[PDB]
């Protein structure tokens, strides 16, 4: 567990590691917005 | 479980939000 | 300018309405406890 | 092209999403309720988690007679008290 | 005339009871108080001419002698079968679960 | 020139040499029939229709001769086991000889039609080009086939002018060739009813005559002539191949499941008779009936015919063979000599024990004995160290009733185990394994080989059908597609209807 | 079939007393078993000593008897060989050896009661499968 | 067995040196178009 | 928008980053933002692990891969690898996660706002791929940076608390390394050892002195090479040997990273020194050996004479000889006789496993360890069901060694594929036919027929 003071942030901490994958997904949203030119 | 889904939705939306904002303001996409 | 209900429309639909419903049933299932 | 409307025009139109923001969730919820009300079990004859065995039994209710199979199954269902 | 000696031995008391001279040690788990201490002493001090000879094993406690007497009815002895006792098979006979 | 796989296409516009080729083929097939019959007669032992019938001996054409009434040899024996019978000319030998002669005559005719291919008969009187009027030919041949089918049903199968057909009891104990009356009620469509076969041939024969007359007299609709390319002989090839693979799948099916035309005395029992323990049930019924009439166990079991006991044995199950396990069943388990009798297993308490039978699926199977209620009492353990059910622990014994071993009891565990091992196969037999150097491995019967060959050929002929249907319907493009093909015919939205240029 | 109160009713002691476990207790028992025991005792066997299983009859023939709640809890505090002769905490997980078996460190009395309950109830459900090993999978 | 060992070691070394010096011998220039890659 | 479409750039969207080859500013952006992604992952993953960490449960039972890395460095752990303080893990995670914001900031800046090319902005930061000297110079800077990092490992080991030593006398513990191995015969001796069984090349490093001294050597080598490359330009033979372009250098780096990936796979699968089993779980060999140990112990307790116990095959049921005669565990684990671990070595004598030590000297802690490792063998399903493929659901376990070996084999392999792809493409492009054959000048048409 995280130090007691940080406990309220457990749910955020649970989700953070996944964020880098969203960047790959973001590349496609972006490319979709410029029509894959 | 609700806090996790809420953080996911804010972070997940942030990207498409950046793209949408730039598309709206004729940004350098 | 374009027709709406085509043979294509029928085909798309018979493959789509069932899957939407099915997926919703499956998702219902994910919570069932023994 | 074949004469029907391009998919991209349809799925990028407002009308489409007006229709389908209604129709898609409706079907999804209908499926959900198909399971959550337990109707799926009744329609297909699938055992619920408490209807595989009688309390003490450990023998599979295997169908053993072709032409009295229906009756065998019904009997199996009765023995679940 | 060729005979499988283990199968043959199953037709003796070996097939009905714990044979102190042949049976693998895990069998002693079948009855209260025999495993592993007494089981070990029994296997270690085999073979026995008779069941009651198990009582003469050196260093036994009175409690141990008691348990043995209570379980003599579950024991037997037959001739040592080389095939069952070689290879240390009485301690591990290649059978698990 | 022509690629190797197209050499026979030279016959397509050569009716005379096509006829010649067919004659040669027919000669080859008839010669095969004669040769096969002669080899089988040269190898067949007729001395024991009980435990060494033809189907144990890898006989393939002999059962088909037997099926239609050829049961005797010029040498004096019959397949039903009679002596001193005079079968006349139409013994197995007479049939073989007839087929050989036929083969030769057909060969000569083939030579004639090959040399004299250019007959005026084969030319179209208008164009002077070679031409066959296939629809009318169809009418003629259909009519002829009808007459033959009818005649076969009405005279041969009825016994009105002919020998009849092979028929038996439901357990294949007393089979013989008998006249069979047609069954005109719905049981005529029961596959196991021979009368149905007779009524079939009479009625379908008449229908063939009528439809044949129709096809002689009535020309094809222009629309069907055009659609099915009825001027192109390869269409006939295509549909004939389709019909033929259909028939082959059907005979494969009736061979595997059994029918009145696939009797177990000619082809062997089915796998399903083993599956349902059909003969075991009949044997037990007869034994119980014997015991109820006051017979001893010994007497009751001794009254069971050896042939019936022999049917209740997995080595005669056609689903126990191997693709490359070649030859007669006798080459495997041996030549059956005698029933040893029924083995009854008992434990030291005297309870009767029953050996669990081997299902067809299993090349090998454990030896497990249960009481009447299926509770395990004995087995042959793999691991011994924690064995609880060994024959030795349970003092299993075996007593035999009926057969060679009638009245004997064995108590020594090796022998009892040996008989239990044999009991997994059902009733236990003594075999001659020396005569044929039998290797002890089950082989299938002619039922199995027939079924295999015909299911495979039927399946391949499905490809044949597809191929020639394609060649027929796409003749115009089979050297390739139009060099000046309009990209507009292929791009979408140019024609409302695909291919149609008048829909721009 | 259902997980009835009857099924969840197991011997509390060797004297004829039973306890009825709650569904929550059973699920907790399964969870704690997975946590502390299943690495060795998956399905009721013992991987580092397959001669000894967790079948009820076997626990019943252990010394002292282990086919009840009190016996199993005691085993979890002070484990012995099958005959009771030597104490084996030093090579077996227990409260007594929670220093060298750290997964025992936070197990409460209630936890041990739950585990014991899982161990006695499981065979009533799974039958021969429990302690049966691969033969019965 | 030592002799076989030495023989194989020498053979292998010989071919490995062929491979290495071979690819060091102006390999980029050995193509049908643009040769000046240095 | 300069070059960002296929018509201008010559590259389709799916090869979009190839548009970046000669735009040093946006390319710098890409690199920095990516480094941001890596650091971000280290941080977030560390904090996730810590948030999920139950300190009394073994790490390897909890799906941890980063915390074991921090622990191996001596942070947060004491005797037997027990967790005494979780705060250093928290620090590592937090500091990475905070640093990733910075890298991300610079990356986004350079990628969308900063100068698209750097050459006109600055002659120091600008570069031409075809400029061999500038390439070796930047290469030199990075070599110096890596050398420094290796010396940071040395520093941690020697001056800042030491490293976790599984081999520490009296049991595994954090230990300060005061006498790192500097003898080049040992250090490069590792580089000259067979990669095959019982040798295992660098994967065989089995003591922290060798690791640390090795990092002293790597540190100095890297700094010296960095200086070398800043002060030199490529010799003629190298000029004629290589293709000199961005994609080519990329291909070289891809081949290198593939190789390193395979090495890491073997390292985490076999080595239990820099990957302590206290943190990562037993190795496959370790757990098999542990099984043999476990039953040798059980059966010996029952009275078995394990040295003389003949197995079904004729080989010793518990103990046999290796092909060079060493006494080794029997059964299938005969293959794993090259295994070495602190729980087993006290039973080892000059001739291998010592029968007298086995009879008399096996301690309860050894039995415990063998049982634990035997029952935490690195076998499990993709859905993390622990044990053999036929095991029933019950145990939630897949060893970290398996996750890291499998992951890094997959990555190393695809990186070999990448290497082939880019080396070949770089060759074709340098030679001028990467886009296809000139119809009017098809080389084969000017070649004589083969026959
Ligand atoms: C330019 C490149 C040049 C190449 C040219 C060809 C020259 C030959 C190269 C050798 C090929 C490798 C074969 C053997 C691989 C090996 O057995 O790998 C294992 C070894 C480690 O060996 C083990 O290392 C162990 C060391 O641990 C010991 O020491 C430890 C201390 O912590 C512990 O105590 C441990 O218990 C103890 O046993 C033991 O020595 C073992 O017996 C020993 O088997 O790893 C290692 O050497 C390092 C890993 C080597 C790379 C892995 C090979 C993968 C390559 C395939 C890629 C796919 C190709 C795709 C094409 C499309
Ligand atoms: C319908 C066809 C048929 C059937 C069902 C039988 C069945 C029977 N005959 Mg018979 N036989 C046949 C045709 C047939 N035969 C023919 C045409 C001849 C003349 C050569 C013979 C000659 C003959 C003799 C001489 C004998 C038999 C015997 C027997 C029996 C033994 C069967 C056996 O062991 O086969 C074994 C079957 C196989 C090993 C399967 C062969 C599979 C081939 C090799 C596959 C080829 C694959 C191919 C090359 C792949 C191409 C790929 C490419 C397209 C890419 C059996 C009852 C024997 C008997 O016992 O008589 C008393 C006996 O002695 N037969
Ligand atoms: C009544 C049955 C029948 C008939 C009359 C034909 C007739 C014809 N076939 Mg056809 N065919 C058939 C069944 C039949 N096929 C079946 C069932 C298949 C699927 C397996 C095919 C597949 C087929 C193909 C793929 C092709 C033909 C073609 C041809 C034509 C030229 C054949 C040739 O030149 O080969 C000459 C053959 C040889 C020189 C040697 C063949 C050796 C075989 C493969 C092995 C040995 C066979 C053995 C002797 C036969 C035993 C008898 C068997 C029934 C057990 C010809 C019109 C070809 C065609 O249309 O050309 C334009 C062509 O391409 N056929
Ligand atoms: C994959 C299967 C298949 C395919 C692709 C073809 C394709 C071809 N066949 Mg056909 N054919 C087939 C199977 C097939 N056949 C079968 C199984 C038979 C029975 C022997 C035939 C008999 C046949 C003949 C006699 C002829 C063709 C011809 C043709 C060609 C023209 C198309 C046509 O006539 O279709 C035929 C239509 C079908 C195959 C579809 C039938 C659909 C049925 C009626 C549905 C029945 C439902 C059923 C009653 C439900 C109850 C099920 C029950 C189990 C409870 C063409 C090359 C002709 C030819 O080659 O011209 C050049 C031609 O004369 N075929
Ligand atoms: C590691 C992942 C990665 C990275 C670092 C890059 C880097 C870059 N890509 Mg990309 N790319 C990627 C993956 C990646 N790519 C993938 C997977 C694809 C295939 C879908 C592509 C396809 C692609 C194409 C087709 C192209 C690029 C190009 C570019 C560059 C300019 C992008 C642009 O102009 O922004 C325009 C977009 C925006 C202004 C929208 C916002 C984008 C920002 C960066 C998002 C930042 C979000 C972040 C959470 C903010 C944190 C800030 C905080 C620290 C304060 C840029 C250097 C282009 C290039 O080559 O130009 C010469 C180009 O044409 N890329
Ligand atoms: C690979 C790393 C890298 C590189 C090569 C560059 C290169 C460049 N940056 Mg920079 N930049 C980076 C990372 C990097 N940046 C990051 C992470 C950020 C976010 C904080 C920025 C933010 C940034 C801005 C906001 C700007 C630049 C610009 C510049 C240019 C001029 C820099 C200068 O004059 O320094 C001169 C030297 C100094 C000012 C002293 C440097 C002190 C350093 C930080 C000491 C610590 C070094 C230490 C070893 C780093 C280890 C980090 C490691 C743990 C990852 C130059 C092209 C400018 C530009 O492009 O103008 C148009 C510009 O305005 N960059
Ligand atoms: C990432 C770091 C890095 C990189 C990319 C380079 C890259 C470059 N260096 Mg090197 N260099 C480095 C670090 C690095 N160096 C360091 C740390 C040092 C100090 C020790 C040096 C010292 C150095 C010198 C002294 C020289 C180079 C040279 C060169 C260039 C040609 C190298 C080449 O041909 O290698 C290919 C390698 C060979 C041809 C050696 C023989 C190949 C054998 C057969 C391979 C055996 C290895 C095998 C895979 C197994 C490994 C285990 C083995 C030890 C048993 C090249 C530009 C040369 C140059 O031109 O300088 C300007 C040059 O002379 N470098
Ligand atoms: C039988 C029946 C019949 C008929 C019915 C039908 C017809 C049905 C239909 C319906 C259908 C029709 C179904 C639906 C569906 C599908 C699903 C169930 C869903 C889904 C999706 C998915 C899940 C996907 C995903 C994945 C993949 C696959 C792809 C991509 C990737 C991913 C990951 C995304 C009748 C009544 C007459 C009578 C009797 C009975
Ligand atoms: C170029 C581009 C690309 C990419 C992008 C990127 C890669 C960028 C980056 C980077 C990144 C990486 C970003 C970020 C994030 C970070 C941050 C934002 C930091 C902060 C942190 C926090 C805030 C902390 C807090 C904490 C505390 C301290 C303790 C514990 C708890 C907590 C967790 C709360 C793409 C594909 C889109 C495409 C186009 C272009
Ligand atoms: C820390 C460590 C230590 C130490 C380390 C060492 C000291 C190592 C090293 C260094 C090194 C020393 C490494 C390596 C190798 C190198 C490379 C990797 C090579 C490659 C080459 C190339 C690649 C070339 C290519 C080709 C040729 C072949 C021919 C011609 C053309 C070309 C040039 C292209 C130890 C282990 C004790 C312990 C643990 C830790
Ligand atoms: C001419 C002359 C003569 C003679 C004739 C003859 C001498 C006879 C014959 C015939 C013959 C004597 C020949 C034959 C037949 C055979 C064949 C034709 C067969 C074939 C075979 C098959 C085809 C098979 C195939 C395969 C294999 C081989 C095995 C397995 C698989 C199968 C089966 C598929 C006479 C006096 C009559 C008079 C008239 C004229
Ligand atoms: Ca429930
Ligand atoms: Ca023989
Ligand atoms: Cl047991
Ligand atoms: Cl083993």
């Amino acid at each position: 567990k995280l130090p007691e003071a940080y406990a309220i942030f457990d749910p955020l901490v649970d989700v953070l590691p996944v964020i880098p994958v969203l960047f790959l997904a973001l590349a496609f949203v972006w490319q979709a917005a410029v029509g894959f030119r | 479980v609700i806090a996790q889904l809420t953080m996911i939705a804010m972070i997940g939306i942030a990207g498409p939000m950046i793209i949408f904002l730039l598309a709206v303001r004729r940004g350098n996409l | 300018s374009y027709p709406i209900f085509t043979v294509r429309w029928v085909a798309v639909h018979t493959l789509a309405v069932p899957t939407i419903f099915f997926l919703g049933a499956i998702a219902a299932m994910q919570f069932i406890q023994r | 092209t074949t004469g029907e409307r391009p998919f991209s025009d349809i799925i990028t139109s407002v009308r489409y999403w007006v229709i389908h923001s209604i129709t898609i969730p409706a079907l999804f919820i209908a499926g959900w309720l198909f399971v959550s009300t337990g109707l799926a079990y009744d329609v297909f004859g699938t055992p619920r988690p408490d209807s595989y065995y009688a309390q003490e039994q450990r023998s599979i209710p295997l169908v053993t007679d072709r032409f009295e199979a229906k009756q065998q199954v019904e009997t199996f269902l009765e023995q679940l008290k | 005339e060729l005979v499988n000696v283990v199968d043959e031995k199953l037709g003796t008391a070996y097939g009905e009871k714990i044979d102190l001279n042949n049976t693998n040690i895990a069998a002693f788990i079948q009855y209260r108080g025999l495993y592993p201490t007494l089981a070990k002493l029994i296997v270690k001090n085999a073979p026995y001419e008779s069941v009651e000879d198990v009582l003469n094993i050196p260093g036994l406690t009175e409690r141990q002698k008691q348990i043995l007497r209570e379980n003599l009815e579950h024991f037997t002895v037959t001739e040592v079968e080389t095939a069952l006792v070689e290879g240390g098979d009485r301690y591990n006979n290649g059978l698990y679960k | 020139g022509l690629p190797w796989y197209r050499v026979h296409t030279v016959l397509i516009n050569d009716p005379g040499r096509l006829i010649a080729a067919h004659l040669m083929h027919t000669a080859l097939v008839a010669g095969w029939a004669g040769s096969m019959a002669l080899y089988e007669l040269a190898t067949f032992d007729p001395s024991d229709p009980v435990l060494n019938p033809m189907w144990r001996q890898g006989m393939f054409v002999l059962p088909f001769m037997a099926r239609l009434g050829v049961t005797g040899s010029w040498s004096g024996w019959s397949i039903t086991g009679e002596t001193g019978i005079d079968p006349g000319f139409w013994s197995f030998e007479g049939v073989a000889l007839a087929h050989i002669v036929l083969s030769g005559l057909l060969f000569l005719a083939a030579c004639w039609h090959w040399v004299y291919w250019d007959l005026e008969l084969f030319r179209d009187p208008r164009t002077g080009e070679p031409a066959l009027d296939l629809p009318k030919m169809f009418g003629i041949h259909l009519f002829l086939a009808g007459l033959l089918c009818f005649g076969f049903g009405a005279f041969h199968l009825t016994g009105l002018f002919g020998p009849g057909m092979w028929v038996s009891d439901p357990y294949g104990l007393t089979g013989s060739v008998q006249p069979v009356a047609p069954e005109w009620g719905p049981d005529g469509f029961n596959p196991y009813n021979p009368g149905g076969v007779v009524a079939h041939h009479i009625a379908a024969g008449i229908v063939g005559i009528i439809a044949g007359l129709f096809h002689i007299l009535v020309r094809p609709p222009q629309r069907l002539y055009k659609a099915l390319r009825m001027g192109n002989i390869e269409t006939v090839l295509s549909s004939s191949i389709a019909a033929v693979f259909f028939a082959a799948f059907v005979v494969a099916g009736t061979m595997w499941y059994g029918s009145a035309t696939t009797p177990i005395e000619l082809f062997g029992p089915t796998r399903y008779q083993w599956d349902s323990s059909y003969f075991q049930q009949e044997i037990n019924r007869r034994v119980q009936a014997s015991l109820a009439s006051g017979a001893t166990l010994e007497e009751a079991w001794s009254a069971i015919p050896e042939k019936l006991a022999f049917y209740d044995y997995i080595g005669n199950n056609p689903a126990k063979g191997g693709l490359f396990r070649t030859g007669p069943m006798n080459k495997g388990d041996g030549i059956a000599q005698a029933w040893k009798g029924h083995a009854v297993f008992r434990n030291k308490e005297g309870e009767e024990l029953f050996v669990r039978r081997m299902p067809a699926f299993f090349e090998s199977f454990p030896v497990i004995l249960t009481d009447k209620n299926g509770v395990v009492k004995a087995d042959i353990p793999f691991r011994r160290a924690e064995s609880k059910y060994s024959f030795e622990q349970q003092g299993v014994t075996v007593s035999f009733y009926g057969g060679e071993l009638n009245g004997q009891t064995f108590t020594d565990p090796p022998t009892v185990k040996s008989y239990a091992r044999k009991a997994i196969f059902g009733e236990i037999f003594e075999f001659d394994t020396e005569t044929l150097n039998s290797d002890g491995i089950f082989r299938t019967s002619p039922r199995g080989w027939f079924t295999f060959a015909h299911a495979v050929f039927a399946l391949l002929f499905f490809f044949g059908h597809i191929w020639h249907g394609a060649r027929t319907l796409f003749r115009d493009v089979f050297s390739g597609i139009d060099p000046e093909l309009s990209p507009e015919q292929v791009e979408w939205g140019f024609y409302q209807k695909v291919g149609d240029v008048t829909t721009r | 079939a259902e997980l009835t109160p009857e099924v969840l009713t197991v011997p509390l002691n060797s004297e004829g007393k039973t306890i009825t476990l709650t569904e929550k207790q059973y699920l907790e028992g399964k969870r704690l078993f997975q946590y502390a025991c299943a690495s060795c005792h998956v399905g009721g066997i013992t991987k580092t000593n397959p001669s000894l299983d967790l079948r009820t009859e076997t626990l019943a023939l252990a010394t002292p008897p282990r086919d009840n709640i009190e016996g199993l809890v005691d085993y979890m505090k002070n484990p012995t060989t099958y005959d009771g002769e030597q104490e084996i905490a030093e090579v077996h997980p227990s409260l007594r050896s929670a220093d060298i078996f750290p997964k025992m460190r936070n197990l409460t009395e209630k936890d041990l009661v739950a585990i014991a309950g899982h161990i006695l109830v499981e065979p009533k459900i799974l039958g021969d499968k429990w302690g049966g090993g691969k033969v019965y999978y | 067995m030592e002799t076989l060992k030495i023989t194989v070691y020498i053979v292998v070394t010989f071919f490995v040196l062929l491979f290495v010096f071979g690819f060091l011998s102006g390999d980029p220039a050995r193509n049908p178009k643009r040769k000046d890659l240095e | 928008a300069t070059n960002r479409d296929q018509e201008s750039s010559g590259f389709a969207w799916w090869a979009g980053n190839a548009r970046l080859i000669n735009l040093s500013g946006k390319l710098l952006g890409a690199h920095v933002a990516h480094a941001g992604l890596i650091v971000f992952w280290a941080g977030a993953m560390t904090l996730f692990e810590l948030a999920h960490f139950i300190p009394e449960k073994p790490m390897y039972e909890q799906g941890l891969i980063l915390i074991p890395h921090i622990a191996t460095l001596g942070w947060g752990v004491g005797p037997g690898g027990e967790v005494v303080d979780t705060f250093p893990f928290f620090v590592v995670g937090v500091v990475h996660l905070i640093s990733s914001a910075v890298l991300g900031f610079g990356g986004v800046y350079h990628a969308i706002r900063g100068p698209e090319t750097l050459e006109e902005y600055s002659s120091f930061f600008g570069y031409d791929w075809k400029d061999k000297n500038k390439m070796t110079t930047i290469l030199g800077f990075h070599l110096i940076v890596l050398g420094i990092g290796a010396l940071l490992l040395v520093a941690k080991a020697m001056f800042f608390g030491g490293l976790y030593d599984t081999w520490a006398p009296g049991g595994g513990d954090v230990r300060v390394i005061t006498n790192p191995t500097l003898d080049p015969r040992v250090i490069f001796g590792y580089l000259l050892k067979s990669p095959f069984g019982g040798e295992g090349w660098i994967v065989s490093v089995n003591n922290l002195e060798d690791v640390v001294g090795g990092h002293i050597w790597i540190g100095l080598i890297c700094i010296a090479g960095g200086i070398w490359h800043i002060l030199t330009t490529p010799f003629g033979w190298a000029r004629r040997a290589f293709i000199w372009s961005g994609e080519a250098y990329l291909s070289y780096s891809l081949g290198a990273l593939s190789m390193m990936g395979f090495i890491a796979t073997c390292f985490v699968w076999f080595n239990n020194t820099v990957y302590p089993s206290e943190f990562y779980g037993p190795t496959g060999p370790e757990a098999s050996q542990a099984q043999a140990m476990t039953f040798l112990i059980r059966d010996q307790k029952l009275g078995a004479n394990v040295g003389s116990a003949q197995g079904p095959t004729g080989l010793g049921k518990y103990l046999m000889r290796s092909p060079t005669g060493e006494i080794i565990f029997g059964g299938e684990t005969m293959r794993f006789w090259d295994f070495r671990g602190p729980w087993l070595e006290p039973l080892r004598g000059p001739n291998g496993l010592d029968l007298n030590k086995i009879k008399n000297d096996i301690q309860p802690w050894q039995e415990r360890r063998a049982a634990e490792y035997m029952t935490h063998a690195p076998l499990g399903s993709l859905n993390s069901v622990g044990g053999v493929a036929t095991e029933i659901n019950s145990v939630n376990f897949v060893s970290p060694r398996s996750w890291l070996a499998t992951s890094h084999f997959v990555l190393a392999f695809f990186f070999l594929v990448g290497h082939l792809w880019h080396a070949g493409r770089a060759r074709a492009a340098a030679a001028g036919f990467e886009k296809g054959i000139d119809r009017e000048s098809e080389p084969v048409l000017s070649m004589p027929s083969l026959d």
